[PDB]
RNA sequence: GUGGGGGUUGGCAAGUAAGUUGUGGGCCUAUCAGCUGGUAGUUAGGGUAAUGGCCUAACUAGGCGCAGACGGGAUACGGGG
RNA sequence: UCCUUUGGGGAGGCGGUUAUGAGAAGUGAUGUGUGUGCGAGUGCAAAGGGGUCGCAUGUGAUUGGAGGGCAAGUCGGGUGCCAGCAGCCGCGGUAAUACCUGCUCCAAUAGUGUCUAUGGUGGAUGCUGCAGUUAAAAUGUCCGUAGUCUGUGUAUGUCUUUGUGUGUGAUGUUUGUGGUUGUGUGUGGAUGUAGUGAGUGUGUGGCAGAGGACGAGGGGCACUGGAUAGUUGGGCGAGAGGUGAAAUGCGAAGACCCUGACUGGACGAGCGGAAGCGAAGGCUGUGCUCUUGGACUAAUGUUGCGAUGAAGGACGAAGGCUAGAGGAUCGAAAUCGAUUAGAUACCGUUUUAGUUCUAGCAGUAAACGAUGCCGACUGGACGGGACAGUGUGUGUUGUCCAUGAGAAAUCUUGAGUAUGCGGGUUCUGGGGAUAGUAUGCUCGCAAGAGUGAAACUUGAAGAGAUUGACGGAAGGACACCACA
RNA sequence: GGAAGGUCUGAGUCCUGAGUGUUAGAUAAGAUAUAAGUCGUAACAUGGCUGCUGUUGGAGAACCAGCAGCAGGAUCAGUAU
């Protein structure tokens, strides 16, 4: 989870100086799960990945339409009742925006997670 | 600031905390210690004598103040008689009730060195000696 | 990013992805074995078998010839040094500080260098002990300062 | 019980009440850093309505501590509120 | 109402007293008194009250303000830096919108002001969510244990156990604060399900070892260069030195100057730079020797061995202190001569501790880039230093321009990456002054260092920049009230 | 306990030792607010000897001198035969 963090500061810094694509120097696993989660919404176009027997490489294929992207450390508990706080202090308006969790059945969004009952750790957003 | 980190943050938190002037005193229990009336808003005292004393510049006037001798301490404490020729109903050997200013502790306006106020003369207030609700004891 | 300094270079070594067997070999493969096992009598460390393997033999990686790595095919065979060539270093540069500053008393340049060196050997022992590669209760063996 | 020796009618089960005991919690303070002799334990007995150093005899050398012991201070009855 | 239910009960009930809080009505009106008094009935153990009727009857506002903050007067008359007002800013010296007195108006109203404690105000204690180049604040430098972080404690269904409070429905005590009455919620535990499967293999950070180079990095040994001073041979014949100008002081027992020989301590010019090395303090003659560092280059070994760091430890300019050695130059203290109104000073003469080396103590600096450490990402132009390649790369570093940031000056491997606020982990600040002062404790031969208050006082103290005024400030032009 | 007495619990009296507060004292060193002053002029301009930090000696008083350091300076800089 500071390879999370690494990546949304160097996605921020593309979408602000209109770069198309961006190379990182590292993946991980759960890198990719975070990222597998802006393709199904629309915000990226997709990604592709490299195996080195180092720490890995990544390619990110940016759109124009992320607002900005972000990750919460440390990595705290929410039960299912705290889930909509978060919500507030961390989206712009009440009709876009996604905050993601780490559940017991995946990684998904707040919508999801108040449809299935249940709660887990907070990683990030992105609006 | 990790998930476990809940005690370095109370250890450090109460430390920075007493650098404020305000909570000191009540932490430490210290806060009546060096006060001329405690934990009364009031207070009663026999009159000494009666002075004046110089307004501090760039003002030129004379306030008119008491000395006098707190009933409950033993303490010396002076005061001001506020409004315009009052003070000569009061006389030597008078009782008289003193309260605060209003600021904190401090001096108000331009009068040096007094912290309170004289308010009844003998059990009568000296505001409606001043209007002419009452009269004099 | 190194331990005791600020030093942050990059040099190094970068060896290939998926290597192969190699077709070169000019002896046979159970006739270099006899040697890798010989030199290990003499007393030679690992890092300098692997320089003799590359530099003569033709062999990059022994990894693919001997089926395993260096260390571990020399204890197959019985040969198990006492203490391992990384901790052993440090104890012998450790001693050559103790015996410089034995003469040489002012040499206030080199009395920094030993407490550096040997706070070092404490980490490295600390971690063979975890891993029971040396007994709980081992001491490095010193010279003794006057 | 192949002798004898005690007691003087006092019970059972529910209900109600009471005693004893384990762990856990933000008053302030390091110009308070080391503290403890029935003190930590074992074995026997006494006492109790009842477990237990609760108490005694003999023997072992233990027990707590920057995750704040042992001390000292301020207008300290605890909760529901 | 209950205990002991015609016995007992200062438990408990009933009034009275009191600006305790909260709620609800009044102080009038034109068609035909919201008050007070009395009379019946009701009510109670006995009575007050209250509400259902009638009879007369007619009464009932204050407190704080009017210069600004802050709604409301340059209205009359008095006083003249007096008397007084004013939380804060401020007013008053014969021309008071601010004081005292009279009118008029403003806010709330059976209430409205004052003193004291406390929540908010305060992102001015900061979890969310502050600041630290110059405003208060990054510690002189490395090493390092506990702890935090990294590497290899969760959610939820069902059941159970506990609130007098409270969230939210219904309900005309004439309305209301209320009362009655439906439903939800607070802490721990038991038992299932899901995450959840486990060490493997690989070698990405670090460390260890290899190769050829680079460096005023350090300790020791042996030599060397000239200038200052002095001793001693030869020459000369009256002043030399230093100052704004001179005086003390040195010179015919021959100074100063020029020459042949020697001795001694200290220092290492020019080359010498926005060049190199060291943890920092610091380090420039030559040759030997024992030690040391970072970078680069690579199909070497190992396999996460790491980041930060109260407690602990070592090092640390100059001055000072303790012992020995040494003594060229300069020079506190002392002393005379000048200058001056006076100079115990600036300038000078005579003369010391010290300045050097060896062995130690001490522990401070504008120990400064006044600028924690580690990790990710980011435009140009001209350079330097090392290594490797061949038209380039990696580690470092100087100058100049944007973007961005900032209170601005300014910053460019950061003082950038949005109040669009969370990468890991520490320290320090919380208006000024009292004061880095008292007191206790630890360390020191001492000189002192480290840690570190309060009473009392006070409305600003401070940062960066703007226009003026001034300088016993620098330039460029000029003029017979300036020179030639 | 047949008694003389023994045992347990133990207030109080008399004495010594720490603690934690509060307070009187001849003399006497500071701080702060004043008045109304006396003596000088250390700082701010190259403030008339540039200024400041540490250390050690000295003076009626500001302050002065020696050794090293800093620019927050009065210099971002000047022709190698």
């Amino acid at each position: 989870s500071a390879a999370l963090a690494n990546m949304c500061k160097a996605i921020n810094n593309a979408s602000r100086a209109g770069k198309r694509q961006l190379l990182l120097r590292f993946s991980t696993e759960e890198m990719r799960m975070f990222l597998l989660q802006m393709l199904r919404h629309g915000y990226i176009s997709g990604f592709s990945y490299i195996h080195d027997k180092r720490s890995g490489k990544s390619i990110i294929d940016l759109n124009g339409r992320l607002n900005r992207c972000g990750a919460i450390s440390p990595n705290y508990i929410v039960k299912r009742d705290g889930i909509e706080d978060f919500r507030t202090r961390l989206l712009p308006a009440r009709q876009f925006g996604h905050v993601l969790f780490n559940t017991s059945k995946g990684i998904l969004d707040h919508k999801e997670c108040l449809t299935e009952n249940v709660g887990g750790k907070i990683l990030g957003y992105f609006y | 600031p990790g998930l476990f980190s809940a005690n370095n943050l109370i250890k450090s938190r109460k430390a920075k905390r007493l650098a404020d002037t305000a909570y000191r005193k009540r932490a430490l229990g210290t806060k009546y210690k060096h006060s001329v009336l405690g934990r009364a808003p009031q207070a009663k005292a026999i009159v000494l004598e009666k002075i004046g004393v110089e307004a501090k510049q760039p003002n030129s006037a004379i306030r008119k103040a008491v000395r006098c001798q707190l009933i409950a301490t033993g303490k010396k404490i002076t005061a001001f008689v506020p409004y315009d020729g009052s003070v000569t109903y009061i006389e030597s050997n008078d009782e008289v009730t003193v309260e605060g200013f209003g600021k904190k502790g401090r001096s108000v306006g331009d009068i040096p060195g007094i912290r309170f106020k004289v308010c009844k003369v003998q059990n009568v207030s000296l505001h409606a000696i001043f209007t002419g609700k009452k009269e004099k004891p | 990013a190194k331990m005791h300094s600020s030093g942050k270079g990059r040099s190094g070594s970068v060896k290939p992805y998926a290597t192969a067997f190699p077709t070169w070999l000019t002896k046979s493969v159970d006739e270099i074995k006899s040697d890798v096992i010989q030199m290990g009598n003499k007393g030679v460390p690992a890092p300098d078998i692997g320089t003799r393997l590359r530099d003569e033999y033709g062999i990059g990686k022994a990894s693919d010839v001997l089926g395993e790595s260096i260390t571990r095919f020399l204890q197959r065979n019985g040969v198990v040094p006492k203490i391992p060539h990384d901790l052993e270093s440090l104890v012998h540069r450790a001693n050559t500080l103790r015996s410089h500053l034995n003469i040489y008393r002012k040499d206030n340049s080199a009395k920094y260098r030993l407490i550096l060196v040997s706070s070092r050997m404490y980490r490295v022992a600390r971690y063979y002990k975890r891993k029971m590669r040396i007994p709980g209760n081992w001491k490095p063996k010193l010279v003794e300062l006057n």
